């Protein structure tokens, strides 16, 4: 017909002969197309469909009907292909199969679909809904895994994973990454892995770090990763920080002579995801007292205005054992150092002499304790090797383990349930923190709204962080009124106010 | 016996900025600057003028001029020192 | 009646129904009169708990700084502000409802602005939520108590900015300076708005202590802001080969 109308007509009535050729052979049986189009998508028939679609969009309101089918089909999909996984590779293997959904629909629509932006749309809506697979009124599993996905394939490991292949596994993992809809928990949970393995050395490269940064960054914003790439510029500026208190020390009047090869990781407190928790006063031994010292002194010398709080649980070190002949060099954490230095103050010690000589907390050092003796460093001379009033134990002289370098401690991945919970209680307290100012800011604008306008308008705003509860804005406006900020209308409750 | 050999530190920097106070000696800027708490009666207790720069900074003259012979930036922000007053 | 209402501020709850009553006869007595329906109960009662109440807050405000720091002496302000507000509606008349509560404030916030003002810094400084919406809550009310935590918020805005927008990377300083005023502005225009009521006060507060970092320029030499936020511009309305897309523009 179009030939015809081409052959036979006036260039001015092509269009409209072809749109009453459309407009009562398509559109007025469009319910059977809208009928069978269920079944001609979940079935994926290539030609069938792209004639499908091209019927429809030549019908103005044909195609919407196809728009939900085929992001139904993508939604089951998506979650047969997600709800399988196992515990064994659960990272890797969701984030995997959702690049592989997601890449096969792409080359489906792109390749015999046309490429519309409408069925990009709904494909993005369909894996929105997919990964952020809610098990029911309990978790939300996304967040979690891609930060743990991140992890894995960043970490420094021997299993063989060459740069190229990292990188480009990344330039991959954002397109899953951009629909996740809960990325204030992703935030929080790359930041403490971050803080964990640039402090403990796990990194593989600071490029490979620095270049996940960036994507982060371009993905969301220089608001998202400003933590992120305070931290990385604090650990590449850790180097120029040694090197500048190594020569504040050899140009000092004295030889201070610390013993110790002392390397400060002096990290900015409001950038790292770190704090005080354990509140226990550790008492820092002698050896190490005059380094910190020594460092307090040029940190107040070549810095100012800055305080340093020291980490007790974030800081390692090797000591020697020579008192036995010394079979090898111990890394071993600062908590554990001040009792093998208490053992070297006397043979025979109690935990008396522990708590006066290390001034800490009972369960950190019963921590200590058990971490010591599971990998048999220490004995105990009592009847039971656990905790109780006197606990009196001295030198094992039956370790004969073959590693010259043996290193006691693990806690290099940790991830306690305990710690997860504050992690979220954090993002919870976040949270609360944007919808009390997305609040306060669309009430200073308008003073007058209503309930259902106000609930919509703060998931509009916060749609690309998070996706609020009705409870937790409730709960903002609660602690509004607790500080005599809000008020709901005098004339009906619906309305609100100002103080 | 037993020997530390290394002891790799994680330490957390925090401003510490307090009220009307030299950031260098930390102490009070209308006191005496601690580079001339020393030799006190050397000291004739009036050339510790208090410097400020454009950025709303205040220092010992001494201080700030100690910390110039070794880098030409603000400690408090990492910016280049302007002397406006004395 | 000034001495079971000041047994009420010690704890106990005497008759509610009998002091309100009683105090409702000063002015029932009254409602015969034209002029001045409240010229008694401003006399015989009003006068003397305005003193009483004044006499009383002075000491309590003295008592609560021996053993409290300025973190928690808000704290305790407030408990005792919301306390009052709630104490002379069940007890006074409606028309010495503001009367009792701002000679309160007198009396605490008021009489203790130097004590407040002095800890203002380390309020602001530290950026303490909680303690930053009592400084303010405090202060609102006394006529001369924000301009002096207007002045330490753009000290603190000025100083956060000065330092973010600091040794900028050459590579990216275009897009590096804009993106840190825009995380210092961000930052403090919601901490304003959840803390500080989002007050208009301190918005010019933020304003003005970005304008000077933004306009802040090297020794002998000149501001290159306006240069910086030329090329921000330049270097994303270029054909973008790398990401930026048409939605991020916008
Ligand atoms: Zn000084
Ligand atoms: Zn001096
Ligand atoms: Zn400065």
């Amino acid at each position: 017909e179009e030939i015809r109308c081409r052959k036979y007509l006036h260039p001015s009535s092509y269009t409209k002969v072809i749109h009453e050729c459309q407009q009562r052979m398509v559109a007025d049986h469009l319910q059977f197309l809208h009928a069978e189009c269920h079944n001609i998508i979940r079935q994926e028939k290539k030609n069938d469909m792209a004639n499908m679609y091209v019927l429809l969009r030549a019908v103005s309101t044909g195609l919407p009907h196809m728009i939900q089918e085929l992001q139904n089909h993508i939604h089951d999909e998506g979650l047969r292909a997600t709800s399988n996984l196992t515990q064994e590779n659960m990272p890797t293997l969701f984030v995997e199969s959702v690049l592989e959904v997601h890449g096969k629909f792409v080359q489906l629509i792109n390749t015999v679909l046309n490429g519309d932006q409408h069925f990009m749309s709904a494909l993005d809506k369909a894996l929105t809904s997919v990964v952020n697979y809610r098990e029911p009124k309990s978790v939300c599993k996304a967040p979690e895994l891609l930060a743990k996905y991140c992890d894995n394939l960043l970490k420094k490991s021997a299993k063989g994973m060459t740069e190229n292949e990292v990188e480009d596994r990344l330039t991959s993992f954002i397109t899953v990454f951009k629909y996740i809809d809960d990325k204030d928990v992703f935030q929080k949970f790359y930041a403490r892995m971050l803080a964990k393995r640039l402090i403990h050395g796990l990194s593989m490269s600071m490029d490979s770090e620095e270049a996940m940064i960036n994507k982060l960054k371009q993905a969301c914003g220089y608001e998202f990763t400003s933590k992120l790439h305070r931290m990385y510029t604090d650990m590449s500026v850790s180097a120029d920080l040694n090197n500048k208190f190594n020569n504040f020390i050899k140009n000092q009047d004295t030889v201070i002579d610390l013993g110790i090869s002392f390397q400060i990781y002096v990290l900015q407190a409001g950038a790292w995801p770190l704090t005080q928790a354990p509140s226990s006063t550790f008492a820092i031994p002698q050896e190490l007292e005059k380094s910190v010292q020594m460092f307090e002194l040029f940190y107040s010398q070549h810095f100012s205005g800055r305080k340093l709080t020291w980490l007790h649980y974030l800081c390692t070190g090797e000591v020697k054992m020579n008192y036995l002949g010394k079979p090898y060099v111990a890394m071993v954490t600062t908590y554990q150092m001040a009792v093998l230095l208490a053992f070297n103050n006397s043979e025979t010690v109690s935990y008396k002499e522990l708590q006066d000589s290390t001034q800490m907390n009972e369960k950190e050092l019963t921590k200590t304790i058990k971490s010591l003796l599971d990998v048999k460093m220490i004995n105990h001379d009592s009847e039971k090797e656990d905790i109780d009033a006197e606990s009196s134990f001295s030198l094992n002289m039956n370790f004969s383990s073959k590693r010259t370098k043996f290193k006691i401690t693990t806690s290099m991945q940790k991830d306690t349930p305990q710690e997860m919970e504050q992690t979220r209680s954090a993002v919870d307290e976040d949270r609360k923190m944007y919808l009390q100012a997305a609040i306060v800011r669309i009430m200073k604008a308008r003073k007058v709204l209503r309930h259902n306008a106000l609930i919509q308008e703060v998931i509009s705003q916060s749609r690309a962080r998070f996706n609020p509860s009705i409870s937790m804005i409730k709960k903002c406006i609660e602690v509004l009124i607790d500080k005599q900020y809000i008020e709901r209308s005098q004339a009906s409750a619906d309305e609100y106010s100002y103080v | 016996r037993f020997e530390v050999k290394k002891w790799n530190a994680v330490a957390l920097w925090a401003w510490d900025i307090v009220v009307d106070n030299c950031a260098i000696c930390r102490n009070h800027i209308m006191d005496l600057c601690i580079e001339c708490q020393a030799n006190q009666a050397s000291a004739t207790s009036e050339e510790c003028t208090v410097a400020w720069g454009v950025c709303n900074h205040a220092f010992h003259f001494h201080c700030i001029s100690r910390w110039l012979k070794t880098r030409q930036v603000c400690p408090l922000d990492n910016r280049e020192w302007e002397f406006q007053k004395y | 009646l000034l001495r079971e209402i000041k047994n009420d501020r010690g704890g106990e709850d005497p008759n509610q129904k009998v002091i309100h009553g009683v105090i409702n006869s000063f002015v029932h007595v009254e409602q015969y009169k034209k002029k001045f329906p409240l010229k008694f109960y401003q006399e015989i009662f009003e006068s003397p708990f305005l003193t009483e109440t004044g006499e009383y807050y002075k000491q309590e405000a003295s008592n609560l700084l021996q053993e409290s720091n300025c973190s928690q002496y808000m704290e305790k302000v407030l408990g005792r502000l919301k306390d009052e507000e709630i104490r002379c509606r069940k007890y006074l008349h409606p028309s010495s409802y503001t009367k009792v509560i701002h000679e309160c404030q007198q009396r605490m916030v008021a009489d203790h602005l130097q004590f407040l003002h002095a800890e203002c810094h380390n309020i602001i400084r530290q950026e303490k939520k909680n303690d930053m919406a009592n400084m303010y809550v405090l202060l609102r009310a006394v006529s001369t108590g924000l301009p002096h935590m207007i002045q330490e918020l753009q000290n603190h805005i000025h100083d956060e900015g000065l330092r973010a927008t600091s040794n900028l990377t050459q590579e990216n300083m275009p897009t590096l300076f804009v993106e840190s005023v825009l995380e210092v502005h961000g930052k403090f225009v919601q901490l304003i708005n959840t803390v500080l009521n989002g007050d208009q006060h301190f918005m010019s507060a933020l304003d003005k202590a970005l304008t000077s970092v933004v306009n802040y320029r090297e020794p002998k030499s000149v501001c290159k802001a306006p240069e910086l936020l030329a090329k921000y511009c330049d270097n994303l309305l270029k054909k973008s080969a790398k990401g930026m897309t048409e939605n991020e523009v916008e």
